[PDB]
């Protein structure tokens, strides 16, 4: 539109435009300023008044030169969205930045979008089988659910998300997709290699996962709308497709953080710890719009770099409204060497009903759960005081518990490299009798060690022999 | 003399431009000057005050820039008239850099006359994206067996060392770039590092004798050491990383491969912290602002492995953090280790408990370390990490553990640790690495009684080296061990030990 | 938008009256009239230039407003109605503010420039006749805009000349020079 | 001096030329200041205390904070419908629900 | 060969009062005037070349 | 019933278990999800306490649940931060107690 401003100010990438036209672009427009690094696109988000809007600015700001002419290009961008996204890796302007050239398409969807309805509902149940055993016992997928993933990097955070990918992704067969906020560029080079190499993507062949990537070196403003663009991209699978959908998202700390980073800027005086006061609204609006509706069904994964491990800090804190299945993960079990490093007594999903999983399952978890606790607090004891001078029953506890902990370790296949160990993948039937055995401590007779680091019940077993050899 | 030469430069200096605005200095203080006109600035330019002094205009705000002070106040004046430099921040980059210690703005602190630099090119640059990249492959041998089969490093790999204060701290770097001293007094482009040391937040005392012991070791002539101590300005010490890297992203961007070192990483934040406050932006989690994040990570990830198709660039990257009396969980040192890929966390304990160096196993991971590491370090390197991670749990209750299985692991594990140890300032070579590695996996170094493990060491390679070099030099170009190979080096290990 | 945008410390006022009373096109009767106002205040001493500070009330300064309006029976009626503001904002010391703001957007209505010949003395007058022939004749000062050059002392500067316009220097200083030569032989 | 919400220069350009708010404003206001889903109007000059006001756009918005400038009515509704200068007028009623 | 560097170093900060002792000179003289108007038709010049 | 700040999926959830039990017949939900507007997550205990009151003053027994508080002290908190009142410790606003007592 012929609406033209000119940037009275640019304090850092919370630049301000001065629209001289009596006409004015709405809130969540957007702005072109073109420059001589291409364009610069800007999105309102206040008006102050004086036809002056203050406006988030998308890409970096170096170089700006005030009074520079602005145009609008009015509305929240329009990403672009079809089967021809499919295996693209896109910018957060939208732009392909895996170079299959420009992106056609059929139909184009603002960046912001409403969330569906309380009427438009879908309720789920479905279990979503991992094959990692911990997950699988604990806190298992379910199918449209959200599932989140907690601590920061320090279990490796994208290692979690990458055996997701290799095993649920590729017995998925409808559309994916992989978001990455802020993610280390090379570590999202390796998994667009990776998923080429697995077919998932093929540059000539089909594709079938969909990619946006955002580096953790783009602007906080950019990192801020990479998550909207991402769940523009769900919204055409999940509803003009209908096809059923993965989701991943690695990080939303980074989603918050950009967030908190503008805030300050922006004029708000900010909430405790720093977070914006707008954070609990800003975060139901991205998790209101991942929902398993009547159109469809889409599992979303969720990571969260908890600041320092610290859940009580508030942005971890609101993460935990808006998912169904947590599985924060401790680095003290890290340090234990644990890889899956879950925490198993901070683990929860709303699948571990009895009616869900079976009572038998129900029962199962319970004896571990109690189990685990008790080994967890009886370790002031232990450390105080040998574990010969605990009960002749705690004694009997604390060895099964300390096997239970052993046995937790499954060796990652994703991971094989770096454990250095072939990988494993256990079934959740295999699971809840190899489980069982162990709580009837039947082949509780063998190293500990030989619980260490293997896959089934049965590999156990075999590898004491190993040991024992 | 020298003098008439200057004179003649003297002559050589009368300008006659035109100043294209200027503007007059208001309220002057923290740092951050307020300054009315300069209406057709650029942002992020660089201005030059009439005191000398360069700032970076940050906040351009309606009817007034603030300049930042990248310099002194006191030099700086009220009502002063600031010139337009016109340029947005750059810093000379060029090959005549090495050999050269400059400071932040490229001034020749060494003083070998002013710096030879083929360009200039900005402080913030954008890292290169998802298709520049490629797959680290190449090694960087550190010389320090453990950071070399423990955390194996690679060529434009993002890494961490981190751990407790002045524990030697730099010497671990040091002695990297000291082991690549014969790759980078080869003739090969490729085995070639460009090693840049940052200094931030350092006393110029203590960089004075990093310099003289980088000549000493006269490893200056292949090394740039960027300067930016703890009397040089607040603002300076921010920009300093970022100047450093621009220098760095020369060198990748010639397709050359380089190692920077950023000591300290820990230092920057306190600057940055420092000038935020000064900023008077609210302060972050743990009052570290909240930008800081994104600091560090628009830092780190302007080095790479550059795609061979873009240039088959490396800058590898090392950045050096100061952990206050460790506990990883710390805001400033979560948020680089979440960027980095991998870490070095060295443990004061083992440290007093004198394992120089202090290398903790615990928490040194590197989270992409194998695919640089070397076939015959992998052959040779069997699980080493797993088996000192058995030994870690076997001492963890042998005060029980009696069980004899235990004791031979802990006999091994005691042992391997003392093989793990290196004299500081004096790095293994390369191919002498890969036997001792052997000794201790196969077990032979049981047959070392502990006391004597030291001279085994030094006797073995000389034992091998007589008895035949011709293995050496195998596994030093094939790079891997034949069948052959590892049972001449079993056997020939079994001769030494025996004897 | 109207010419120069200033945006001053309540010359936003300034503004308002300018683009006001541009429209009215009576800014050259406007400004005249606040001219010989703000020149009656300042030749009020007693008040205006000794409570030209406020303490007075809302009642009290609109009965100051009634006496100074009372002393001219040309006042326009927009600077009638700025006055009114100032004394409803209970702000008088932005009133010499308001008026060299209105001043500098009036004179650029008419096109008038500025400039400065900063100098650590006064000097010749055919110098200074030189040189404003000189910076009209440059394009520095365009057609139809005009030229008020002040030649200023400004001993703080020892030797050297700075000539200033339009936002665009020339400076041609012994100190800098200096400067320049003394750090050179520095290296 | 200080910041004063009749520095806007729309309101102030206004008292130049002698108009005023007229006391439309009274029961009507133009937005001026709008982000952040939290608004501030000038100009209704009565309104009930803790009022629904029912925005142009066509939002609800209660109005928690009166200011002797600018009434500041807390949004309901969703900033990308509502627009600036808009015309707010007033319920008439402070929240009330339907009950039964 | 370190007294040599350092009698250069010596020189060079002896010739720094030197200057100084120049800087007394000009601001002495009424070339602090007559330079001063070479300096105002330079900028004459300067200025017309624009 | 009330959830405040709860996801729709939660709700429905909640609205299923209740039909499965039959019971949803003498129950009324009064929503506010976590999307919807802080200020009408807000005032939406304070309505539902009307909502109640109907019934008190009627002379009939009920119950209200209000879950959860802690979603209207954040919510408060945004509101409060945004018309920029000085704020309480804890960044929720210093007349939080009067909100939540009354």
């Amino acid at each position: 539109t012929p609406i033209t401003g000119k940037v009275t100010a640019v304090i850092g990438a919370i630049v301000d435009v001065h629209f001289e036209q009596s006409e004015l672009p709405a809130i969540l427009n957007a702005l072109e300023i073109k420059t001589p690094q291409g364009k610069l696109v800007l999105e309102v988000a206040q008006h102050l008044g004086e036809n002056t809007v203050r406006t988030i600015a998308m890409d970096g700001t170096e170089g700006l030169v005030r009074g520079e002419k602005v145009l609008d290009t009015g509305g929240p961008i329009s990403v672009p969205v079809g089967r021809e996204t499919l295996g693209r890796i896109i910018n957060v302007i939208g732009e392909p930045i895996d170079e299959r050239g420009p992106i056609k398409s059929k139909l184009r969807k603002p960046i912001h979008a409403d969330p569906p309805s309380f009427a438009e509902q879908s309720t789920s149940a479905e279990i979503l089988e991992t094959g990692i055993k911990v997950v699988d016992l604990l806190a298992p997928y379910a199918r449209g659910g959200k599932i989140g993933l907690f601590g920061g990097a320090g279990v490796g955070k994208t290692v979690f998300i990458q055996e997701l990918i290799n095993n649920i992704a590729k017995a998925h067969g409808g559309f994916s997709v992989f978001t990455g906020v802020g993610e280390r560029t090379r570590e999202g080079n390796d998994l667009y290699r990776e998923m080429k190499e697995t077919g998932v993507i093929n540059l000539e062949g089909e594709s079938k996962v969909a990619l946006v990537f955002g580096q953790m070196n783009e602007p906080p403003g950019a990192r801020a709308r990479v998550a909207l663009t991402g769940l523009t991209i769900a919204e055409y699978f999940r509803d003009e497709e209908g096809q059923d959908v993965l989701l991943f998202i690695d990080n939303i700390f980074r989603f918050t953080q950009a967030g908190s980073e503008v805030s300050a800027l922006l004029g708000r005086i900010p909430s405790a710890v720093g977070y914006q006061p707008t954070l609990a609204t800003d975060m139901g609006l991205l998790q209101e719009r991942i929902t398993t509706t009547k159109k469809g069904s889409v599992t979303s994964v969720q990571a969260v770099y908890v600041p320092a491990d610290d859940l009580t800090d508030p942005a971890p804190a609101t993460t935990f409204a808006h998912l169904d299945a947590t599985t924060v993960l401790s680095r003290g079990i890290s340090e234990l060497g644990i890889y899956p490093a879950v925490d198993p007594l901070d683990s929860k999903s709303r699948l571990l009903d009895a009616a869900v999983v079976g009572q038998e399952h129900y029962d199962v978890a319970s004896k571990v759960q109690e189990t685990l606790q008790t080994y967890k607090s009886l370790q002031d004891i232990i450390a105080i005081l040998g574990m010969d001078e605990l009960s002749e029953q705690d004694k009997l506890t604390v060895e099964r518990a300390r096997k239970i902990q052993r046995f937790l370790s499954q060796p990652f296949a994703v991971a094989e490299v770096f454990t250095g160990i072939p990988g494993k993948l256990v079934r959740l039937k295999d699971t809840v009798a190899s489980f069982k055995a162990v709580l009837e401590g039947k082949y509780d007779n063998i190293p500990e060690h030989a619980f260490y680091m293997v896959g089934g019940i049965e590999d156990v077993v075999a590898k004491a022999e190993k040991l024992a050899a | 003399e020298v003098s008439s030469i200057l004179e003649e430069r003297i002559k050589g200096v009368s300008d006659e431009a035109n100043l294209n605005e200027t503007g007059r200095v208001l309220a002057v203080g923290d740092g951050i000057a307020r300054v009315f006109g300069l209406n057709n600035i650029q942002a992020e330019e660089l201005v030059e005050f009439s005191s000398g002094v360069k700032g970076m205009a940050l906040n351009l705000e309606p009817g007034q820039v603030g300049i930042v002070l990248f310099g002194s106040d006191r030099l700086v004046k009220e009502g002063e008239l600031v010139k337009r430099t016109g340029n947005i921040v750059d810093v000379p980059v060029g090959p005549g850099l090495l050999g050269r210690v400059v400071d932040a703005l490229g001034n020749p602190i060494d003083g070998k006359g002013p710096i030879d630099a083929a360009g200039r090119s900005r402080a913030q640059v954008k890292a290169p994206g998802i298709l520049p990249r490629r797959s680290v492959h190449e090694p960087v041998q550190t010389g320090l067996k453990a950071v070399d089969a423990l955390v194996p490093i690679g060529r434009g790999q993002r890494e961490l060392i981190i751990g407790d204060r002045q524990t030697g701290k730099t010497a671990v770097a040091l002695d990297t770039i000291l082991n690549q001293k014969r790759w980078n007094n080869g003739s090969d482009e490729s085995k070639k590092l460009y090693c840049v040391y940052v200094a931030v937040g350092q006393k110029r005392s203590t960089v004075a004798q990093l310099v003289q012991t980088l000549e000493q070791h006269d490893a200056m002539k292949y090394s740039i050491i960027v300067a930016a101590t703890a009397s040089e300005a607040a603002p300076l010490q921010y920009l300093a990383p970022f100047t450093a890297a621009s220098i760095g992203e020369w060198f990748r961007d010639n397709g050359k491969h380089a190692l920077i070192v950023y000591d300290d990483l820990s230092k920057q934040a306190v600057a940055y912290r420092q000038l935020s406050l000064l900023l008077r932006r609210p302060p972050g989690r743990e009052a570290y602002p909240g930008d800081v994040f994104y600091l560090h990570s628009r830092l780190l990830e302007r080095a790479a492995k550059l795609s061979e198709k873009e240039g088959s660039g490396s800058l590898t990257a090392l950045p050096v953090i100061e952990t206050q009396g460790g506990d990883v969980s710390a805001y400033i040192p979560t948020n680089v280790i979440s960027i980095t890929d991998g870490q070095i966390f060295l443990e004061a304990e083992l440290f007093y408990k004198g394992i120089r160096p202090a290398i903790n196993v615990g928490l040194s991971v590197s989270r992409v370390g194998s695919a640089a590491q070397v076939k015959a370090l992998k052959q040779v390197a069997g699980s080493l990490k797993l088996f000192l991670a058995q030994y870690r749990e076997v001492a963890a209750f042998a005060q029980s553990d009696l069980d004899a299985s235990t004791k031979q692991t802990l006999v091994r594990g005691e042992r391997l640790t003392q093989l793990l140890k290196q004299n500081q300032y004096s790095p293994l070579a390369t191919e002498e690495q890969v036997p001792l590695i052997y000794a201790g996996v196969n077990g032979h170094l049981d047959g070392i009684e502990l006391s004597r493990i030291g001279e085994f060491e030094s006797s073995f390679l000389s034992y091998l080296k007589s008895n035949h070099n011709e293995l050496l030099t195998e596994i030093r170009e094939k790079g891997e061990l034949s069948k052959e190979l590892l049972a001449s080096l079993k056997s020939a290990t079994e001769s030494f030990v025996a004897t | 938008p109207p010419p120069v945008r200033l945006f001053g410390v309540e010359g936003t006022y300034a503004t308002a009256l300018y683009q006001a009373a541009a429209k009215n096109s009576s800014i050259d009767a406007a400004f005249q009239s606040l001219q010989k106002v703000e020149s009656t205040v300042k030749k009020n001493p007693k008040l205006g230039h000794l409570l030209l500070n406020p303490a007075l009330s809302l009642k009290d300064r609109n009965s100051v407003i009634d006496a100074i309006v009372e002393t001219h029976k040309n006042l326009d009626g927009y600077v009638v109605n700025l006055l009114k503001v100032l004394s409803e904002n209970n702000r008088l010391g932005c009133f010499e503010k308001i008026a060299s703001d209105f001043g500098v957007l009036n004179d650029a209505h008419n096109g008038l420039l500025k400039g400065t010949v900063t100098s650590a003395e006064p000097l010749d007058p055919k110098s200074f006749k030189r040189i404003e022939k000189a910076l009209s004749a440059s394009k520095l000062v365009g057609q139809g805009k005009s030229l008020k050059l002040e030649n200023v002392v400004k001993p703080e500067i020892k030797g050297g000349l700075i000539v200033e316009l339009g936002d665009k220097t020339v400076d041609l200083s012994i100190s800098t020079k200096i400067q320049k030569l003394n750090k050179v032989l520095e290296d | 001096t200080k910041a004063q919400p009749t520095e806007v220069s729309s309101i102030l350009e206004e008292r130049i030329k002698g108009v005023s708010d007229e006391a439309n404003l009274n029961e009507t206001g133009r937005v001026l200041a709008v982000g952040d889903g939290i608004a501030r109007v000038f100009g209704l000059n009565n309104i009930q205390a803790e009022e629904l006001v029912e925005f142009s756009s066509g939002v609800k918005g209660m109005a928690l904070n009166l200011e002797p400038g600018q009434v500041g009515i807390v949004l309901f509704g969703s900033d990308r419908l509502v627009k600036e200068g808009e015309l707010v007028k007033r319920t008439g009623n402070i929240v009330d629900v339907p009950v039964g | 060969v370190r007294y040599e560097a350092s009698l250069r170093q010596l020189e060079q900060r002896q010739l720094a009062k030197s200057v100084i002792s120049r800087v007394q000179s000009e601001l002495g003289n009424p070339k602090f005037q007559e330079k001063v108007l070479q300096q105002s038709i330079s900028e004459i010049e300067q200025l017309l070349s624009k």
